[PDB]
């Protein structure tokens, strides 16, 4: 019994650190090209695109709590 | 006290009439930054970086940089050293509070005690029985947001009480009558599913709430209830940024026990050294998000109903 | 038993990820018209911010329907 | 027979996920279209948000169905 | 047998959840036409409006789809 | 006796689904051209109102298909 | 066996809304280009129809397959 | 028996559903060009005529295999 | 029984995914085509042989599911 | 029995069938770039066509590993 | 209980794909711009660098999922 | 007996194909640019022809290891 | 005991196949960009070549999995 519920847990937190990685990094791939594109007169500008940068890194933060709280269920 | 007003500064400026920006983030941010990195470790080699600038400090030296112009150095290199000297503080009480970093290979060596190894005492968490300890705190942590968030739109009321346009101020109670009657409606569904003083709590909620649309049919204020909602709900991020550290610090020495427990002849001399490279590696690139984050949320949070929108001043 | 919980993972699983999913399709061309924006626009810098954070609430939806059915649990 | 509820539950996790997918989709063009009309268009500030605010009825339909057939377990 | 209704939760599931898909792919890029054309057509707002509100009719037939569904539960 | 009618269920769901995502996406790029174009094509209005809902046929074969399982359900 | 019933139920809905979304962005790009063209096109709109009905050969051939799949059953 | 006819119309419906998406992606850009070339392509409508129909041998062979498929059963 | 359901599901999305492949591919040749023949009458007989030439990915789809159905 | 026979043949169906959607794709952007090249490339036709030649040996291994799985069964 | 090693072990794969997947969708625009700027960019190198060296960390957290449920073998 | 050798066919098939579609992705994009880039660029031809090899490299993984596991079979 | 190292292979040929098309799908633009670059650019091929290799180090890390749960095979 505890075969099955383990392993099903564990693929159903798989799947949700898994999307979120991918959104975040969906994200922050047009972000960073408009951020280096603009970098060429934006050296005053440089840390104003890093801000910007961090701001999809939030996505990441939900996925790996919900997996940690299935974790801790197993 | 004073210095910390450089992150306040470049923003906040208003058109006067306000009294709260600046002493908040001192007794708020560092303790948050803290309770995000526990990593004593890591702790120390920032207190040394500290150390590496105080020996510029004591020159003008501006020191420039080559990549990203930086000039603006010689007199707030030394409130930057202040804030940081402040917040090791809180850092390392931090990782003194919560669980062990490095070297507690608890397996065989139990720097501090455990119920698998007995002896000295106990440790308070472990995060493997993350069954309880993990839901206390982060109940805590939402505490923590939802208080914040009353105590901003506390400010805003007595803003609204000065100020003869105090009809945003009958809009402000009405935020605290939507969170007190969200918090009611929360406590029915996934709570304790009682409902005695319950009752009572989300009728004065819901009765103020529609006495705040009576004063004036704003369009705007209906949706906006939901997003005051999420507010409290974004602090929530705090507890899952360390969790991933400490999971990092955890497999990392977890890593090193093995590869020194088997080849340990010659596996000690190379663990060592791949265990501080890699966590020096891991730590240049995760720390900059570490110290971004909490920042972030405290501007957009906190600044996002009174100060932040009058013009700059 | 322990089937119910793996399936209701399963949920809160795929609920989150495709919340999260959603809100970084939509926040991509947000932010990647904003900076762009900023250069000559730094007035406009408050806005683009609220603009950028303001879909943050689909992902928070998610959550909340993951944890009212982890109650459930 | 408890089989049923964890299929309830991955039902009600798709269909809030990809309301939340379609509606971040509809909002990445359309605030993304906004905050490039807002340079001149700062008097159509209000225009601009009901605009993009508009799309945003698909995650209550879907928070509806999700609590009604919720309701039903 | 309780199983069968599962099924037919996660079927209105797929189908309020790829409604909601259809109809955010269908606004987005109307919504972003429509928007910089309002520069100009802040005379035309009402035909802005009712091409943007013309595409809900999907979602109101996937949510009748999914009311009976649930009926036949 | 339940078995099929959880099938059944799924499989109209997901069909009338897929046909709304669709006519979602059909409308997409006609609604893109549409609204360009009415801005001073006021007068072609009628042409295009008409090409916007010609997609609509086949979410007609959905829900046909649709009502045709639901009298075997 | 009428499980199996459900089967080739499943089996049409995936035939034809897989058709149908086929169908969908078929027509996308064409009725796109044919509505921007329309304005000079005013003598070329009796062809544009006539290529604007072509996709439809997807939706028919689909439902056929699933008329002679619910014949069979 | 019939769990293996079920799988084998399921089968037939995957095909054809791919064949018709394939085709109609196909189909959608050929008729794309084709449309805007019209306007000086008076002459060359044959021809546009021949390139939008070639590809349809996809479906063809979607249909013989469904066919023979269906002749197994 | 279950054996021959299953493999002609198999041939069935084998030649799905050949034929979604070769649709791709000839979007866009046609699109390049098409364009070009406005000034490439004399050359549309080197115009149709890059149209022709996607068709051998569907060949081995139907002559993968022809020895499936065989081995059926 | 039956088991294993239909688990490698859905295997191998759908490598192959991946492998050309794959170089498919390839093929899209390469014949694009080709035939446009030919209008004053009529010289370089022979250079051209290798590289509308070599992404086939992708599939060749696609091929190959379906019959040595056919050759394992 | 050797059905739990297996599904634990897909988990794992399925996360490290995914993540995988991710930081290379990042990785791509990323480079993309910055090998086009780094002609006049040369003095920029190292700031070209760093935002190739930010989206990395979707691997380490992945890997970070692998290893603690391949701890819990 | 038969299940393991289905289900390692599977993954082998899964692993080639995902390899394949992966290597084509990349040759589409290098290749579309390099067909350009050979026309003037002649001398160029045997280095801009490299890039056009890099690819292989994951397949050639994506084979060793069907090959790797075939022999665990 | 065989259908669990099914399933690990499964999972291991997933995690491959995943990593592999991440690293072709940025190496895919990235590799467009440095063909462009090379005209040019032979001077920078270098710098072409140490940005190019960067996504490569991607696919080591599905490698690797994939070798420690064939070690737990």
């Amino acid at each position: 019994s505890g075969g099955l519920d383990r392993g099903l847990i564990a693929v159903g937190m798989g799947l949700a650190v898994g999307l979120a990685a991918l959104g975040t990094g969906v994200a922050q791939a047009r972000i960073g090209a408009a951020g280096v594109g603009a970098i060429a007169e934006d050296r005053s500008n440089f840390g104003t695109a890093l801000i910007f940068l961090l701001l999809p890194e939030t996505l990441v933060i939900f996925g790996l709590l919900i997996a940690f709280i299935l974790n801790g269920r197993l | 006290a004073k210095p910390f007003e450089l992150l306040v500064s470049f923003l906040n400026t208003p058109k006067y009439g306000t009294f709260d920006p600046t002493p908040v983030v001192p007794v708020f941010f560092p303790f948050w930054f803290g309770m995000i990195v526990g990593d004593i470790g890591y702790a120390l080699l920032f207190y040394l970086v500290g150390r590496w600038l105080s020996g510029y400090v004591k020159r003008n030296e501006p020191l420039v940089i080559d990549l990203f112009a930086l000039k603006l150095k010689p007199q707030v290199i030394g409130k930057l050293v202040h804030i940081l000297n402040w917040m090791v503080f809180w850092t390392v009480v931090w990782g003194v509070i919560y669980g062990e970093f490095f070297g507690t290979f608890l397996e065989h060596l139990g720097v501090f005690g455990t119920p698998e190894h007995p002896g000295l005492i106990p440790i308070l968490i472990h995060r493997i029985d993350t069954a309880k300890t993990a839901n206390l705190l982060i109940l805590l942590s939402v505490a923590f947001g939802v208080v914040l968030v009353f105590f901003g739109l506390a400010l805003r009321a007595y803003l609204g009480l000065k100020h003869r346009h105090m009809a945003h101020f009958w809009e402000g109670v009405g935020y605290l009558g939507g969170l007190v009657g969200v918090l009611a409606l929360a406590a029915s569904y996934l709570g304790n599913l009682q409902a005695g003083w319950l009752q009572g709590l989300m009728y004065l909620g819901f009765g103020v709430f529609l006495l705040a649309v009576l004063m004036s049919r704003i369009w705007l204020m209906i949706p906006e209830i939901f997003t005051q909602a999420g507010h409290i709900l974004s602090h929530i991020r705090i507890y899952a940024v360390g969790a991933a550290g400490g999971i990092l610090a955890g497999l990392l020495t977890d890593v090193g026990f093995a590869l020194a427990e088997r080849l340990g002849l010659l596996g000690v001399l190379l663990g060592l050294l791949v265990a501080g490279v890699l966590h020096l590696l891991i730590l240049l690139l995760t720390t900059l998000g570490h110290m971004l984050q909490p920042i972030r949320l405290l501007w957009v949070e906190f600044f996002t109903k009174f100060g932040f929108y009058e013009e700059n001043g």
